[PDB]
RNA sequence: UAUCCUUUGUUGCCAGCGGUCCGGCCGGGAACUCAAAGGAGACUGCCAGUGAUAACUGGAGGAAGGUGGGGAUGACGUCAAGUCAUCAUGGCCCUUACGACCAGGGCUACACACGUGCUACAAUGGCGACUACAAAGAGAAGCGACCUCGCGAGAGCAAGCGGACCUCAUAAAGUGCGUCGUAGUCCGGAUUGGAGUCUGCAACUCGACUCCAUGAAGUCGGAAUCGCUAGUAAUCGUGGAUCAGAAU
């Protein structure tokens, strides 16, 4: 068995890799069940595709907080870092994609004097 | 099919993928019951009949604005075809959304309506200026 | 050009007793001389008698009456209204 | 009333000396007073702003 | 269907169908239907003839219509005949000012209006 | 086995007293589990620098309350005599 | 605000074992999350094309690249820009008064005309129920658990804390389920009538909220016009600074 945390926005999804069929359990619920009807649910199992696992590995995820998206990206990183423990050599390839990495873009209150707390109020052509 | 995976995004009238696709598949279901054809095939043909080929652009070439015909990229034809189908279905009168789509996808194959009028209008705009054709761009 | 800000004038005498009758509800009609005082909540439901200069007239205070002076509900002069005085 | 302010009377009624309450000195409000100054909560403020009260100062933030 | 003071709640759910009566509303709707045992998801055109009967007799016992409005008029007439400003407020035909209003006040009113 | 939590506002006056309590106990008593920092609860206030205009100012202030552990085990008679007598730190609140 | 690492942890977690009123709660240990400090990292270096070069364009590697995303910050100088009621200051101008105390009457007058704004008309939007996560602050007569009356506000009553141990708090959304698909239909909630609590010495004009009833305009709305590009737009809810107290 191997463990993989996984961070993103404000969600934490622990990943427990266990050699088996290929089914995963998201909060005592199947993958399709939890992430029911969501084109993004696929990106969650992307890291398992590169190194080609899934059909060889069974996972047990435990996420909490944030939204499905943040969870999807959370489980991802968790699975990626979890694959590292199984075989460090996987890093050389898995890393290439960019799964062994979280992400900022953490929502921030729209700063005043601006609009997106990021974009400043442009000026009408000089 | 990705096409349906995309059409379910626009027809996803207000990101409700949960029920959004509920009306989709329900439309293809009643489509096969109303028409003796596969829901898939009867779907693709609906988007093919709604795609422009040559778009005309304005150009104030020194003197005045000149309408010069230009070819359209296969990246915008998909978006437009998809967009004009959901708007047309939302123009019908039947009290069933799943039916407005099924009927729209059917009439789209039969060809006729506003969407077709625009196609002809643009087609008429072309050739009517086949002079600037040497400016194929 | 009325004015009260945060300094209402409630004769310390007709204000201490009106609060005394609040121990358990209200008390029968009372009588006050200084009409300069202003009507307020605590005096709701009670029947204060203002001095018109000759006698004390019963003025049943009401929430809608709050804010106005007791003297405003106590007419000084007395006009018979020489007529069928209807309505 | 001038009658209600019977507190001024050193000798209380039938009740024991404990009968004597307080009563403000400026306004005479028995509700909320301040032993130290003997003034009510509405007088200690008006007297504070005026500065008539020595040693007293408005707390800031 | 017919119930109290001439009401025609047609093509509506048994619930709001009564929420159109100046007397009863939402709260009274759920209570009246729960006491008479009637589905709140049934149209007024699907209600049996025996269900409406048990609905009319129970709703009958209530205060509505003119008899109630007259009580309002009397309540506005009692303080109107007295020397209450509120009563005169309802009229508003009294002086809004500070000069007189009885006469010599056409500079604000304008041409004399009919009595 | 006596735990001594040292808390205060000033960071320096703590290191002085804390180190003292240790050194003095390093002789008579054990070597002590060593004085650690531990988490410090902080309180910050964001008020505009300038009094008029300039809303984007608001400088950052903070009133920290550092803590310590020390913890002296295997206490001896003299181990405490070197504590009750010497006590300099004034802004430090001891808790034995 | 992210990648990673080092230091520390009564925030965290059977990640791992044991107990468990199965609530980390406890034993226990610091991995993880998180808190704090320091440090590591893109520099166009590498590859192809163009060019005198810079550099531009494409590509690989790479967590991110050509100022990765953002704040505070606004020059020689401009408009003789704003402010002498923040303060300082040259000149000028008043001392029974253009000084001071106090009571009362307002700032919330119209036949019309204008500018700037708010309310106006669902079904990712919302509603009904259920349920799972955050950070930063505030509280003495004040924050107000809990109980009782009200489809209520908030009362009557009343515990606790003085506060990283009590309260404001419910985080909203999400998650699971259901309703609906354009019919003025419990959809939408304006307006209005009645009853009524309260903050406040007062709330008719100026209130918040809601019991009770009524319940329109709408089914994406004339001439025009505004903000926005990825977790962003639109949309929903919460906190704080100012502050005795009315903060759309």
């Amino acid at each position: 068995q191997y463990y993989g945390t996984g961070r993103r926005k404000s969600s934490a999804a622990r990943v427990f890799i266990k050699p088996g069929n290929g089914k995963i359990v998201i909060n005592q619920r199947s993958l399709e069940q939890y992430f029911g009807r969501e084109t993004a649910r696929m990106v969650v199992r992307q890291p398992l595709e590169l190194v080609d696992m899934v059909e060889k590995l069974d996972l047990y995820i435990t996420v909490k907080g944030g939204g499905i998206s943040g969870q999807a990206g959370a489980i991802r990183h968790g699975i990626t870092r979890a694959l590292m423990e199984y075989d460090e050599s996987l890093r050389s390839e898995l890393r290439k994609a960019g799964f062994v990495t979280r992400d900022a873009r953490q929502v921030e209150r729209k700063k005043v004097g601006l609009r997106k707390a990021r974009r400043r109020p442009q000026f009408s052509k000089r | 099919s990705e096409l349906l995976a995309k059409f379910v995004n626009i027809l996803m009238v207000d990101g409700k993928k949960s029920t959004a696709e509920s009306i989709v598949y329900s439309a293809l279901e009643t489509l096969a019951q109303r028409s003796g054809k596969s829901e898939l095939e009867a779907f693709e043909v609906a988007l093919e009949n709604v795609r422009p080929t040559v778009e005309v652009k304005s150009r104030r070439v020194g003197g005045s604005t000149y309408q010069v015909p230009v070819e359209v990229r296969p990246v915008r034809r998909n978006a437009l075809a998809m967009r004009w189908i959901v708007e047309a279905a939302r123009k019908r009168g039947d009290k069933s959304m799943a039916l407005r789509l099924a009927n729209e996808l059917s009439d789209a194959a039969e060809n006729k309506g506003t969407a077709v009028k625009k196609r002809e209008d643009v087609h008429r705009m072309a050739e009517a200026n086949k002079a600037f054709a040497h400016y194929r761009w | 050009p009325r004015s009260l800000k945060k300094g209402p004038f409630i004769d310390l005498h007709l204000l201490k007793k009106v609060e005394k009758a609040v121990e358990s509800g209200d008390k029968k009609p009372l009588r006050t001389w200084s009409r300069r005082s202003t009507i307020f909540p605590n005096m709701i439901g009670l029947t204060i008698a203002v001095h018109n200069g000759r006698q004390h007239v019963p003025v049943f205070v009401t929430d809608e009456m709050v804010g106005h002076k007791l003297g405003e509900f106590a007419p000084t002069r007395t006009y018979r209204g020489h007529a069928a005085d209807k309505k | 009333r001038w009658n209600a302010v019977l507190k001024l009377q050193t000798l209380p009624r039938d009740s024991s000396p404990s009968r004597q309450r307080n009563r403000c000195r400026q306004t005479g409000r028995p509700h909320g007073f301040l032993r130290k100054f003997g003034l009510s909560r509405i007088k200690v403020r008006e007297a504070a702003m005026r500065g008539e009260i020595p040693g007293l100062k408005k707390a800031s933030w | 269907a017919r119930i109290a003071g001439i009401n025609i709640p047609d093509h509506k759910h048994a619930v709001i169908a009564l929420t159109s009566i100046y007397g009863v509303g939402k709260t009274r709707s759920k209570a009246i239907l729960a006491a008479a045992g009637i589905a709140e998801d049934v149209k007024i055109s699907e209600l049996s003839e025996g269900q409406i009967d048990t609905l009319r007799d129970e709703v009958a016992k209530f205060v509505v219509e003119g008899d109630l409005r007259r009580e309002i008029s009397m309540s506005i007439k009692r303080l109107m005949d007295l020397g209450c400003y509120r009563g005169l407020r309802h009229r508003r035909g009294l002086p809004v000012r500070g000069q007189r209003t009885k006469t010599n006040a056409r500079t604000r009113k304008g041409p004399r209006k009919p009595i | 086995r006596i735990r001594i939590r040292l808390k205060a506002f000033d960071h320096r006056l703590i290191d002085q007293a804390t180190a003292e309590i240790v050194e003095t106990a390093k002789r008579t008593g054990a070597q002590v589990r060593g004085p650690i920092p531990l988490p410090t609860r902080k309180e910050r206030f964001t008020v505009l620098i300038s009094p008029h205009v300039n809303k984007d100012a608001r400088d950052q202030y903070e009133i920290r309350t550092h803590l310590r552990l020390v913890d002296i085990v295997e206490p001896t008679e003299k181990t405490v005599d070197a504590l009750m007598r010497l006590d300099l730190a004034a802004g430090v609140d001891v808790q034995i």
